[PDB]
């Protein structure tokens, strides 16, 4: 009955932040790892090397906060019902 | 050739980057050193000559 829908929202919605930290947990090591590498060339470069960096983690890091919103959108409003 | 190592000079520095690889751009450029270096010789004994 309607409990079939209720883990269909808490398993599907677990998902939704499953692929979601893999995606930003991933994505901030392959971008950091490059920033790490960068400063470690040289330090002077720390002050512009933040001007890539701090981009591409927005990015990553929307993929995260959208997935973020659907789970509560899963699990907070349950909208096939 | 004697290696002496004299100083640090650089700690911080902005690494070099070395392509393909530093051994073999060494290995590549020690005769390039020592035959500039012939080649110093023998101009500074044509001029020890022409005095
Ligand atoms: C709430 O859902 C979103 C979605 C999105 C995006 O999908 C990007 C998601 N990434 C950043 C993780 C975005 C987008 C779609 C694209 C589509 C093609 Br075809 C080609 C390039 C595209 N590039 C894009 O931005 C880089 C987008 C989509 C719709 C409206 C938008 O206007 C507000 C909008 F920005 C951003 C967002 O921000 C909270 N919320």
């Amino acid at each position: 009955m309607d409990p079939t829908i209720a883990a269909g929202a808490l398993i599907g919605g677990g998902l939704i932040m499953a692929g979601g930290a893999i995606g930003a947990g991933i994505g901030d090591g392959v971008a950091g790892n490059a920033l790490i590498s960068g400063v470690a060339r040289q330090p002077e470069a720390q002050g512009r090397l933040f001007t890539p960096f701090f981009i591409t983690v927005g990015l990553v890091e929307a993929a995260y906060f959208i997935n973020l919103a659907f789970m509560a959108l899963f699990v907070f409003a349950t909208p096939v019902k | 050739m004697v290696v002496e190592y004299v100083e640090e000079d650089i700690g911080p520095r902005t690494l070099y980057s070395f392509e393909p690889d530093a051994t073999m751009l060494f290995e590549s450029l020690l005769p390039r050193y020592l035959t500039t270096r012939v080649y110093a010789a023998l101009l500074e004994s044509a001029a020890s000559e022409l005095a």
